[PDB]
């Protein structure tokens, strides 16, 4: 996944 | 028959009290709805089944959940989910672990109570 935050 | 929606009732009472608690322990509410998509654009190309506590709640209503090891798969499918798209270094991977440390301490009771209504 690239990341939420 | 009466008997029988009598029994899928007080079992979906046992299975909310514990969507409850799961909720309540989850204060930042990350689990609580679908992932936003609109924030996260690549969620789904990462997360075939996403689950969230207002679907459990939403296929709790409906009776869709007929055996406790139906609701522990999308309690799992949640943490697993978190562990699948987040780097570990991250406060949603932290949350997921502390969210599967509280659910394998309740689940053992909760899951007799469960058996308990049919007994
Ligand atoms: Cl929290
Ligand atoms: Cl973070």
């Amino acid at each position: 996944g690239r990341g939420k935050g | 028959g009466y008997d029988e929606i009598e029994e899928l009732k007080s079992k979906n009472e046992v299975l909310t009290n514990l969507l409850n608690k799961l909720i309540a322990f989850d204060k930042k509410r990350i689990f609580l709805y679908p992932v936003n998509v609109q924030l996260v654009p690549d969620y789904l190309n990462v997360i075939k089944e996403p689950m969230d506590f207002t679907t459990m709640k939403q296929k709790l209503q409906n009776f869709k959940y007929k055996s406790f090891q139906e609701f522990e798969k999308d309690v799992l499918l949640i943490i697993n989910n978190c562990y699948t798209y987040n780097d570990p270094s991250t406060i949603y991977y932290k949350f997921a672990e502390d969210i599967e440390t509280y659910y394998k301490k309740l689940n053992i009771k909760i899951q007799t109570k469960y058996m308990n209504i049919h007994l």
